């Protein structure tokens, strides 16, 4: 209907942490994200998550094959964490 | 890498992998094999070669002369495709059909196809087009219609320009000891609308599931904010004026009766400007819609 | 029924198996005359195919027949044989001696 | 390169490559070959030579005398074309037709064509015209009509002037051991309206696609600005007045009732002048339209 | 020297405007098109398409004429270039 | 309908850059355009892009064979960049 | 209808040039015209171009064989140059 | 004064003739009319219809031009009127 472009982004995972480790951060500091290795990365539209999909490398370029679209239940399940 | 560019250097690097096209090719190959068995009363085997996404001129330059070039219509896609029947293949088909057991060596010296040879080509082409339509129906239903036949690549000119990128699919057919080839040539513009479907096949339960996916997609993307920028006015200046420009300067401007609201430059609507609640506001008169 | 030379002209471009199929059907004198007109290689190939004939499909034969009917649909060929030798000679028999001796000398030269 | 120009130096360098004319020539050659087979009951082979875009006088100067020159009408194109039937070709055709096997050496000493020879020429010309119309129909359908026949190039005078640039297409026909030639001579003015189509053939799906292309073309060029210059008045002066001219001089002028609006000099409309919004404005009375 | 007479053609332009093919073809009878020249702004004078002067319309004994406000200068040629 | 001449031009490509490199420009300075080598050059009418076509050389002269006419979607896609 | 004589003239070609080369002209100075060698010369009636025709020499006299009459489109095409 | 960058129009006339309406109308396709000037005469170089120079025809790299032999004298200007 409309021909507007959007900045789609792919998010690897989340991290809830106080700024203790933030100020302690340095080159080489280990950080752990909320998402474990294997689950689909999150496809966000203008920063609004709409999908989940698996990461692939094509022609030495990052890409994501969208596996599924999210549901409100899983959405708010992710949010309330 | 610092070399002077020169014309006719069609360094067209458009690399893809059409898995769905490959699967359609295999299904059509099986259908053509069974059709050839039905007609020739002999069992061929058809090997589907690698898909060559190459310029039309490069594709044509390798075509043996003379050869059968059959123009076909890929409805409803705008444009025409080609079926290439090789002289060796037509020779073998006619030999088997008209009493020859094919044990004799194939003698292709280069000559036009006679009316009887034309009829044989017509029959094999009808079988090929039916098999190809059957193969395609699994992914997208298409109607294939024969247009005409030609002996020279210059007779066809399948593309707007010889440098246009085209898809070719070869098939090597063997019957006993007699080998032949036949090709399917479809311009990349034919499949550009369906490029997304042809790249990946990974869907089998999709008749209303596609509609459900699309509805979910739209209802989920409807929650994404945008960047409305309303260009109030447009003044053209020069760089000297910009450099010498100082605060308090007044710049003349034609009176904007209509304000264009755009996002990332993309015009969204036409509106009038005003003030409400103490903030600038736009009352929309017409959205940008072609 | 038509002239072997024109038949050879017609069938020279046809497929060698098609040539064999057509040559099978005609009267043997016509086929031999036509083969006398083809070059050595094509004549040998067509003869070998005649010897090793395996059988034409009926639909293929019907299509070949209808193509030939369309091609020969031109009204009548009937190349009138009237005149030639035994006409020229008795004509010359009527000449003056000098004229007819010059005539026969030219014919001997040709 | 500094040489004195002299009349009758028709250095007419008009170089093009009519691919569509070439393709029409090849199709007509095939049609004429099959027609000659039908008539003569013998199979010719026709070689299409290079297209000679040469002056009419130069074309005629190479034509053997006597020869058959057949005037034809290329409807709806204004003007007439020519078909050149060579004495050798007519001799061979008559020889084959009337009992001669053609084994005898061709003896062309130079003589007019008799009524029987005229009728044979008429038949071959009718076949050639039908084949040429069939060949052209693929690109542009036209009506070809026989006008009359002539024996001398002076009888025809196909162009307004002998130096007029004309297109010639030769065809070398071989039957057994007997060789002949026949030519197609069309004035360049015949094809000048269709020069764009004849240069390039690279279109095959174009019946309504041409209309769509033209509609897109017009609707996309309708967004291009122009340069309206309205010449308010016209004063003729001399260079002495220009040199001595000083500011504050008043130049008499006839009163312009109508202002011509032109672009790049090209008149666009006729209007009256006035002032609105504080700017000069033109109220249009009539657009420039022949 | 010998060029003292050289019949020349002097023209004055009323104004210029930026307008496209759509409205151009949509001009009708009585339709008014404005020009970039302000009312009272002296009009331009052209010879064979180049600047020669700027002149203004003056009433001269019931005979409208053009009075040369100024002669062109190379600087002004470049500025209007 | 109208017989007006227009200045049609062909554009090789675009370039968005600040005047850093502009003032740093000199004879031999390498510049990169937006368009990669191979895509059709742009046919503009009075500076209005209307078409895309491939570049050819004929009789040692530049020429462009128009491949396609543009669409509003591709037009604004090019513009919003 | 009327029996009036007119001064018909034939023009070899055109030349748009500033008076630089005009004042630089001398016996032997090379001048180039707009028309290339070969095109028909222009037949003008009282200075009004109406036709185009080829130049011939007959009885060691200049003559022009009129090839065609001009059309308004070609006329104004010539003028707007 | 050196207000002298002005461009001027240059024409070359091959020949002239006086001839009446009846002969005009009788002229048809391919009709040739002889010119008053004898072949080899220097042509007339006009400026906006004004003659200053005479010269013969010449071709300079397929381009028309004239070799001027007499330019300035008004002594015969009384004759050519």
């Amino acid at each position: 209907i409309m021909d507007i472009p959007v900045k789609l982004t792919v998010e690897l995972g989340r991290t809830r942490m106080t700024i203790k480790e933030l100020l302690r951060l340095t080159q080489g500091s280990v950080v752990a994200l909320d998402g474990l290795a294997g689950e689909p990365l999150d496809i966000l539209i203008n920063g609004y998550l709409i999908a989940q999909g698996e990461v692939v490398v094509v022609a030495d370029k990052y890409g994501v094959r969208i596996t599924d679209i999210i549901t409100p239940s899983e959405r708010m399940r992710r949010l309330s964490r | 890498d610092i070399r002077p560019y020169d014309p006719n250097t069609q360094r067209r690097v458009v690399r893809e992998r059409l898995q769905a096209l490959e699967i359609i090719n295999e299904r059509f190959a099986r259908q053509f094999r069974m059709g050839l068995f039905n007609l020739l009363r002999r069992s061929p085997d058809i090997t589907v070669g690698a898909i060559r996404i190459q310029p039309y001129h490069e594709f044509a330059r390798n075509l043996p002369v003379p050869t059968n070039l059959n123009l076909i219509h890929l409805k409803p896609l705008r444009g025409t495709g080609l079926v290439v029947f090789s002289p060796s293949l037509v020779f073998i088909a006619v030999d088997n059909l008209f009493g020859g057991d094919g044990r004799f060596p194939t003698k292709v010296e280069g000559r036009e196809f006679t009316h009887t040879e034309q009829r044989v080509i017509n029959r094999m082409l009808k079988l090929a087009l039916e098999g190809y339509s059957d193969a395609w129906k699994a992914i997208n239903p298409l109607e294939v219609e024969y247009v005409r036949s030609e002996m020279q690549v210059k007779f066809t000119n399948i593309t707007t320009s010889p440098n246009d990128i085209v898809v070719n699919t070869p098939f090597h057919v063997e019957i006993g000891n007699l080998t032949g080839e036949f090709n399917i040539c479809l311009p990349f513009s034919m499949i550009e609308p369906l490029r997304e479907l042809l790249v990946n096949p990974p869907l089998e339960n999709s008749r209303h599931e596609d509609q459900n996916w699309r509805d979910n997609l739209v209802r989920q993307v409807q929650h994404s904010e945008l960047e409305l920028v309303a260009n109030f006015a447009d003044i053209p200046l020069r760089l000297s004026q910009i450099l010498k420009l100082k605060p308090g300067d007044v710049l003349p401007i034609e009176k904007p009766d209509r304000i264009i609201a755009h996002v990332d430059g993309v015009p969204v609507l036409t509106s009038q400007y005003g003030t409400v609640n103490g903030q600038y506001a736009l009352r929309v008169e017409h959205l940008i819609n072609p | 029924f038509m002239e072997p030379q024109s038949a050879a002209d017609l069938i020279r471009d046809e497929h060698p198996q098609i040539i064999a199929t057509i040559l099978v059907h005609l009267k043997r004198s016509q086929a031999a005359d036509i083969l006398a007109l083809f070059d050595e290689r094509l004549r040998h190939d067509v003869m070998l195919r005649i010897a090793t004939f395996g059988g034409v499909q009926p639909a293929a034969l019907a299509e070949l027949t209808e193509v030939l009917n369309g091609l020969l649909d031109g009204q009548n060929l009937k190349r009138s044989k009237m005149g030639g030798v035994r006409t020229a000679a008795e004509i010359i028999n009527l000449m003056k001696t000098q004229q007819e001796e010059a005539v026969i000398t030219a014919v001997r030269e040709f």
